[PDB]
């Protein structure tokens, strides 16, 4: 008889530019007219909930309650309580979430590794991988862009952050973009904006043309 | 579904792509076809050969030893993928033609790609591109081991492929 | 108390060169007379569990059973059942273990991407990344060998398999090996070994060093 | 009548992924009703043997008995006894075969020598040879993969292992793959995989490409 309170992951804040509090209940006995409320440290009701789900057929409720809070309030790191009013429980079931403290911020290092030369030989597809290393906490949001315009989230995926083998307190995330080999062999940028808390401006980007590794001082060519 | 054909760029890379326009190949091959005034369209140069042809390290036909039934399935998948890629190319309004509710000129493009496939299997290509010649020879070998009769039999299924893609 | 299934994975059997079936009974109190046996449908199987795990911080055991089975027998698709008989359980419970079926096999395409130029310029470390793309099912074991000798598991970390961006059924995994720039500049070929079901040889090896990217025919060098 | 049971060669182990055995025999009475059987020191149940060879007209009847044996059990070297009973000879033909022990494992060195220029100049063939030298166990299994797809045994011929001239314990072997010079010039990266016990993962690769072995013809030294 607990409640799963999902904090807004930094990807959520960066995507929509707002802090969204969503608390999901679980393991609650079936009955109607069940209400939920969001309350911060002082206990004052913050915002009425929307998009409430119907009674869960699986006998375990999962109701989504959305509450909006000031960004700076969440950045400060207070404990925000999601009070669940359940008929069986004499007092409403309360679950609260606060962002982890400490978590020494370390700026990510964004290195793009262009496609392997033995992959372009297939002349079918290529995977520009935007390695991200040496950051904390384990919350990044890698977004790709071609020629400066965003690419649909279908084309790229971001591996979950994992502990870095070298530095214990740092993590590394690894994202790839599936590019067509023609679009790579023709000069195309394919930047990689990396969003993280530790960054100064909260976002950094690095581009990879076909010509990044080229010397830029001697266009040495081989011709029969 | 997946066959190794990338999004069409014959008349220009899809947005945000800018360049990549393929020009008309107004040239003829001395060995194959000798004198032919026909100019290969950009679309035909970018025909989704699919699994019939892999560009790895030059050009090598992928149907060196393929059964008649397997060849039909490969061509059906290639035509389906060609229809899908042509639809997404013209729907975004990138084809020079495309600049009912279908994208303007998409039906023309898909019909013409089907004609190009028909002439690829038949072996009567007006001008042989890099992928056209070896594929034509191999498809002639596979069926005759008469090609016109085969296609005159499976054309309904191949066009059903385009209809199913649509 | 509840019996859970831990089928062997290709990461496990390939590393140990033996199929190790594992049973799991999560969070059972510290009691005596733990009995575990293994049986197929016919039931002639008899293996003895060894080295049961010690009490965890929760002060409750987690039953673990070690069994030896031929690779062919496991690969036959036969469902493996482990008998559980313990005092806390009111009645013995049998857990069912079997591999997923009806999944196509596609060979990976191990592409070995050398470290980015920007990272070497920092003269701090280099992360040679092994891109294992286009494989299925999602069970891959990546080993890093330097000069033909295995490297310690601490040095490299392998990303968990993730769905491929474009291809529906295929997956992709990344393995990064962190080494000093001096070692990379010297060049030891840092071979990446990938073990997967779909590989015709069941193992494929790739090689990379400082000299892979440099062109072979011309050695144009700019001097001052 | 004594059965010449053959152990499963490493080529059989790695090509078929299973341990298949036979009990070829020199025979006096051409035909008898009873068939082959296999026994172990543990006395476990005999495996099913089918497809026995027909009567040999020259009275030297040879019979085959197929059994499935765990690789680990055969790896341990435990002796397996072929038990063959016939009407003519009531006494079973008890003969035992085990993989020889006491031989040090030496890692093969695989060196892929490109075709002689005297051959490519003819533009008619290109015999790539996989020189496998230095492996102590006689067994070896060389397989050729062109452009990532394995090739049928018809294309390449693997020389039988023979003692090395200099080192007496070590052995050597050859495996020539012949491809038309048209294919060689495309640069298809013909790869040789050698299967041997001593190898860390039982298989190591060596890839030869039209570019490999080409020195730096042009050494342009632009100095300002
Ligand atoms: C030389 O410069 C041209 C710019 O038009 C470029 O296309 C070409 O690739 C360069 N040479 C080499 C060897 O890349
Ligand atoms: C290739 O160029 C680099 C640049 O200085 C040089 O160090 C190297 O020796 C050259 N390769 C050969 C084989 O001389
Ligand atoms: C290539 O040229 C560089 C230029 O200084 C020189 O140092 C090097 O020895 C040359 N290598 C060969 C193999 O000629």
């Amino acid at each position: 008889i607990r409640v799963f309170a999902i904090p807004p992951s930094f990807a959520s804040i960066f995507l929509t530019k707002s802090t969204k509090l969503t608390c999901l209940v679980t393991d609650l006995t079936t009955y109607d007219s069940v209400t939920i409320s969001w309350t911060r440290q002082n206990g004052e009701a913050v915002k009425t909930h929307t998009n409430i789900s119907e009674s869960h057929p699986n006998a375990t409720f999962s109701a989504v309650g959305e509450a909006s809070i000031c960004e700076d309030d969440w950045n400060s790191g207070e404990r925000f309580t999601c009070t669940v009013t359940h008929t069986d429980l004499p007092s409403p079931l309360k679950q609260t979430i606060s962002r982890p403290k400490g978590v020494a911020l370390h700026r990510p290092d964004v290195y793009l590794l262009p496609p392997a030369r033995e992959q372009l030989n297939l002349r079918e597809s290529a995977t520009i991988t935007c390695l991200v290393t040496g950051f904390s906490p384990a919350d990044v949001f890698v977004q790709w862009m071609q020629r400066g315009q965003p690419l649909s989230p279908e084309k790229y995926v971001t591996s979950a952050p994992m502990p870095e083998p070298q530095a214990p307190g740092r993590y590394f995330a690894h994202s790839i973009l599936t590019v067509s080999e023609e679009e790579w062999n023709t000069g195309e940028t394919y930047t990689c904006v990396v969003a993280h808390e530790a960054l100064p401006n909260r976002v950094t980007e690095r581009t990879v043309d076909k010509s990044t590794g080229k010397p830029t001082l001697y266009n040495v060519s081989l011709v029969m | 579904y997946i066959r190794g054909c990338q999004s069409k760029t014959y008349d220009g890379k899809i947005f945000p792509g800018k360049g990549g326009e393929k020009q008309w190949i107004c040239k003829d091959t001395i060995i194959h076809g000798d004198t032919n005034g026909a100019c290969i369209p950009p679309r035909t140069q970018n025909l989704c050969v699919g699994e019939l042809w892999d560009k790895s390290y030059g050009g090598r036909s992928n149907i060196k030893n393929d059964t008649k039934e397997l060849l039909k399935e490969k061509i059906k998948n290639a035509i389906h993928k060609e229809t899908e890629l042509l639809y997404e190319y013209h729907d975004t309004g990138t084809a020079i033609i495309s600049k009912n509710g279908l994208p303007k000129g998409f039906c023309h493009a898909v019909q013409r790609s089907f004609i190009d496939y028909k002439n690829m299997i038949l072996g009567t290509s007006v001008n042989i591109y890099e992928h056209i010649g070896k594929l034509q020879e191999d498809i002639k070998k596979i069926i005759e081991k008469n090609v016109n009769a085969w296609w005159k039999g499976i054309e309904r299924e191949m066009w059903d492929a385009v209809r199913c893609a649509i």
